[PDB]
Order: C-alpha cells, then sequence, then structure tokens
RNA sequence: AUAUCA
C-alpha cells in the first residue's frame, strides 16, 4: 500500500441568518452571475481559496470547490463578510461540511466483472452505460466509483476519515482482483 | 406414505399405475387402491375444445403466479341470444369495475416484445417484474412509460435473449438516465458475442466472418486490449477485423451503420486490436482475396 | 422466400425439412409499402 | 375436435 487518497472537492452549508436582495448581491459583488430564469440563486466567487458559492434569498448559501476542510470555512467566512459589505445583516452561523470527495490511484488495472461478481450486493457495473464499477460501502457509508484504470473515486463523506476508512478497506479487495 | 408394517427410513415405494395401486416395494403391501390419472385430468382443464362438445371438458387452467386468483367468466353471445341482454349485463358489469384495470399494462408489455420480436418465456417474466415493482414507494413515481421499459431487460437478462439497452431505447422510449435509474431501483428489489449474429446478418456475411469476429472480439476482450470501450464498439471493430480479412469486405460506414456505431468510435477500437491481428483471429481462418494480416488496414 | 427468426436475431433460410424437425412454421415475410401524408385548413383547402 | 373401426 502507501497510498492515501487526496480530497477533491469539499461541499459546504452556511446560514446567513436574514433575507437576501438577490439583484442587490449580484450588482455589487465583485465576482457574480445571477439570472433568476435559470437558477434562483446568486452564483458568487472568490479567488483565494478558489471556491463558488450559491447564494439564495433565505439568506441559506451552499459552499462548494474547496479541497480541504479549512479552505471550505475559510471562503464561507469571506463570502459572509462580502453580504455584509454590501449591507445585510448577514451572520456566520451553522457552518456544516455536507460532502467529501476524494481520489486515489492503486497502480495497477482491475477486473471490474470479477469483483462485481464477488461483491455483488454492494456493486452496480453497466460498463454500457458508465465505465466504471460503483461500490456501495455498508461501513462506513461511503460510494466508491472503481475503474479498470486502478483510478478510484470515494463520495459521500461527511468527514476525512471516512475516506480513509473505505479505501483502507477496499484496498485488500482491488488487490484481489488485479490484472498484473 | 410409508409402509406400515416394515419402516425402512429411505421408504422404498412403487406406484404401479397400471393396476393402480401403490405398493411397498419390500413387503409388497398395498398402500393404496384409489388412484388417478394426471394427464387425462390434466386434459379436463386444459384440452383442445374450444367448440363445446366435449362432456370431459369441465374447467379452465388459471396462473396464480401472474394474475393471483381472479376467477371470472364473461358474458358473451350464445347460440339463441338476444343482442340487447349482452349489452345490458355488461353495462352492468362497467359499475362493478382501477388496479384490476392495470392489468392492462400487461398488454402494452405483450404488444411491445412482439413489436421487438421476444420470446413467450420473456413476456411472462416482464409482467411478473413489473407486478413486483409497479406499486414499490421505492420507485415511488418514476416514468411509467420507463419502468415497464425496464422490466422487459430484466426479464430478457434471465431468459438469455441479448438486448441492448439502446435496443429498448429503440422501442420506447427511453429517457437513457431515467429507465437506467429504475433500471437500478427495480434490480436491488451485453457482451461483444451478443450482437454479432445480428450485425453481421444486417452486413451480409458468411459464417466464416461471423465466427472469425466472434473469436477475434472474445480475444480482444480476453487480452484486454479493449480497456473500457463499449462492448457494441468492440464487436464492430472486431467484425472490421475479420471481413476486412476476407472477400466480402464492409467499410466502417457500413459496420457503423449496422452496429448503429461510428466510424471514428470503430476506428478506435480497430486500432487498438489491430496490433494484436495475429493473435485475435482463428487460428484456421482463411484470409483471402489479397487481405491478410500484414495486409489489414491497419487503420 | 420462406425464412426463420431465430432466439438470436438471426434471420436466414429455411427449408421444408428443417421445418419439419424443429417444428418451425414454412411461412415467408409479407411486406406493404406504407405513405403517411398530413393536410390542413384554417377555420377548406 | 377431426379421422377411423365393425
Ligand atoms: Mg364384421
Ligand atoms: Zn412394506
Amino acid at each position: 500500500s502507501g497510498i492515501v487518497p487526496t480530497l477533491q472537492n469539499i461541499v459546504a452549508t452556511v446560514t446567513l441568518g436574514c433575507r437576501l436582495d438577490l439583484k442587490t448581491v449580484a450588482l455589487h459583488a465583485r465576482n457574480a452571475e445571477y439570472n433568476p430564469k435559470r437558477f434562483a440563486a446568486v452564483i458568487m466567487r472568490i479567488r483565494e481559496p478558489k471556491t463558488t458559492a450559491l447564494i439564495f434569498a433565505s439568506g441559506k448559501m451552499v459552499v462548494t470547490g474547496a479541497k480541504s476542510e479549512d479552505d471550505s470555512k475559510l471562503a464561507s467566512r469571506k463570502y459572509a463578510r462580502i453580504i455584509q459589505k454590501i449591507g445585510f445583516a448577514a451572520k456566520f452561523t451553522d457552518f456544516k461540511i455536507q460532502n467529501i470527495v476524494g481520489s486515489c490511484d492503486v497502480k495497477f488495472p482491475i477486473r471490474l466483472e470479477g469483483l462485481a461478481f464477488s461483491h455483488g450486493t454492494f456493486s452496480s457495473y453497466e460498463p454500457e452505460l458508465f465505465p466504471g464499477l460503483i461500490y456501495r460501502m455498508v461501513k462506513p457509508k461511503i460510494v466508491l466509483l472503481i475503474f479498470v484504470s486502478g483510478k478510484i473515486v470515494l463520495t459521500g463523506a461527511k468527514q476525512r476519515e471516512e475516506i480513509y476508512q473505505a479505501f483502507e478497506a477496499i484496498y485488500p479487495v482491488l488487490s484481489e482482483f488485479r490484472k498484473m | 406414505l410409508t409402509c406400515p408394517e416394515c419402516k425402512v427410513y429411505p421408504p422404498k415405494i412403487v406406484e404401479r399405475f397400471s393396476e393402480g395401486d401403490v405398493v411397498c416395494a419390500l413387503c409388497g403391501l398395498v398402500l393404496s387402491d384409489k388412484l388417478v390419472d394426471t394427464r387425462s385430468e390434466w386434459r379436463t382443464f386444459s384440452n383442445d375444445d374450444h367448440n363445446g362438445d366435449d362432456p370431459s371438458r369441465v374447467g379452465e387452467a388459471s396462473n396464480p403466479l401472474l394474475d393471483g386468483n381472479n376467477l371470472s367468466t364473461r358474458i358473451g353471445k350464445g347460440e339463441t341470444t338476444d343482442m340487447r341482454f349482452t349489452k345490458e349485463l355488461n353495462k352492468a358489469q362497467g359499475k362493478n369495475v382501477k388496479d384490476n384495470e392495470v392489468q392492462a399494462a400487461f398488454a402494452k408489455i405483450t404488444m411491445l416484445c412482439d413489436a421487438a420480436e421476444l420470446p413467450k418465456i420473456v413476456k411472462d417474466c416482464a409482467k411478473e417484474a413489473y407486478k413486483l415493482c409497479h406499486d414499490e414507494k421505492t420507485l415511488k413515481g418514476k416514468s411509467m412509460e420507463s419502468i415497464m421499459a425496464a422490466s422487459i431487460l430484466i426479464g430478457c437478462r434471465r431468459a438469455e435473449v441479448a438486448r441492448t439497452f439502446k435496443e429498448i431505447q429503440s422501442l420506447i422510449h427511453v429517457k437513457t438516465k431515467e429507465f437506467g435509474k429504475t433500471l437500478n431501483i427495480m434490480k436491488n428489489i451485453a457482451q461483444n458475442l451478443t450482437y454479432i449474429p445480428r450485425f453481421c446478418s444486417h452486413l451480409g456475411l458468411p459464417m466464416q466472418v461471423t465466427t472469425s469476429a466472434e473469436y477475434t472480439a472474445k480475444k480482444c476482450k480476453e487480452i484486454k486490449e479493449i480497456a473500457g470501450k463499449s462492448p457494441i464498439t468492440i464487436a464492430v471493430v472486431s467484425i472490421y477485423l475479420n471481413i476486412l480479412l476476407f472477400q466480402i469486405p464492409i467499410t466502417a460506414a457500413k459496420v457503423g451503420q449496422t452496429l448503429q456505431v461510428t466510424e471514428g468510435t470503430i476506428k478506435s477500437g480497430y486500432k487498438i486490436l489491430y496490433e494484436h491481428r495475429d493473435k485475435l483471429v482463428d487460428p484456421q481462418l482463411i484470409a483471402n482475396g489479397v487481405v491478410s494480416l500484414d495486409n489489414l488496414p491497419g487503420v | 422466400k420462406p425464412m426463420v427468426n431465430e432466439s438470436d436475431g438471426v434471420t436466414h433460410a429455411l427449408y421444408p425439412q428443417e421445418a419439419r424437425l424443429r417444428n418451425l412454421t414454412y411461412s415467408s415475410g409479407l411486406f406493404v409499402d406504407v405513405k403517411k401524408r398530413t393536410y390542413e385548413a384554417i377555420d377548406e383547402l
């Protein structure tokens, strides 16, 4: 082994606590998009940490694109400050990470059909529909996308340890189904 | 049954049907005398009598697995019949009649299989897949013309009748991602060789070409030469290799058209396989015209 | 000419002897040219 | 149900 998964995307939610006028928000923000007809939220962005926020009239906000939990909270506080600077009585509350995505490379090809047959109740593999095997782990409850190349995607985690836990649990199985 | 006199654990007993007796094979004691012919008795339920003259014909067979136990005759015209009373007694059956009408969705499956050229064993699996998942809360509110389009591939995937999901996308309807999620929530409750016969037939190739393409495609997978390309592409590519090797050739445009793949994609798989063309062919393949392994396009 | 649609999609010719042995039907395909026209008028032509 | 047997 020796491989440890790399975090790729962190999704979080934040309650600003006050109602927002989206045209005002979009108008005053330096990096905003807002087309009511397409989606009901201002799509705001900041350069550091590089992230994207979906800002709603209710004052709720979704922050995505961060590569670390630190970066997620940091960028979230920053978006909240922007809203304040524009003039609303916003508050940075209820910061919570909802989804963590990770990925790695085991460095060997995998026999997906064998794995799907062996771990049938957790696996779903339809190569004509999507080339990767969808593995639904029980403990921890994580979803893994397994590819012939040996590249692995882990998602559905609320905490970093779950990403790490799942990979540790899957590695022996990937080894059992290697090609070379 | 077990002989009261002997009692040995494996109770060796014979059914002397011809004398209508059930005997203990060891002591010879007759264990039963009344014995009935099940063949002829079953002839009374499922006969050839559609006219109505047979006095033996006195019942009818039903299917408790598919329609439960719904015994029900139909008011219809007889020899001495006024066309008035038939209408009234039928207009009276209308007030006594929702889910006893959703059985006409079996008529949707039956008319889909017959439009897809599917066997009698596939319909009865598609009708049993649909009866056990159309009232599920796990399917909730899925596209009702895409959950019966998914239960046909569920019935085909047990009856060994090769039908790609894109083959059922042509029938009805199918929204791809919509009948792909529905094909999984029910599942909780093809290969190269599959297409080769049909594609080759449309292609108009000989058995020789079909067999070799079929052998190459399998070897391609066995070799793992095509990492993750769709089987349809692999097959179309293999068909290209074999056919080009033989006299009657078919072009990428023509193969792709039949396989319903694109030449560029067939090109993609083909070139991946070409390097190991030698390993791929059947051993007693006879390249003809002027197409030997060296000469194959290589494209 | 008479044909048969096997379980594995493939259609091919069918001779009387194969029909009698595999209990098939010695039938051929019926094909008809169909045309679907469309017409329209506003509130005769 | 058709065919047939005396
Ligand atoms: Mg006589
Ligand atoms: Zn006995």
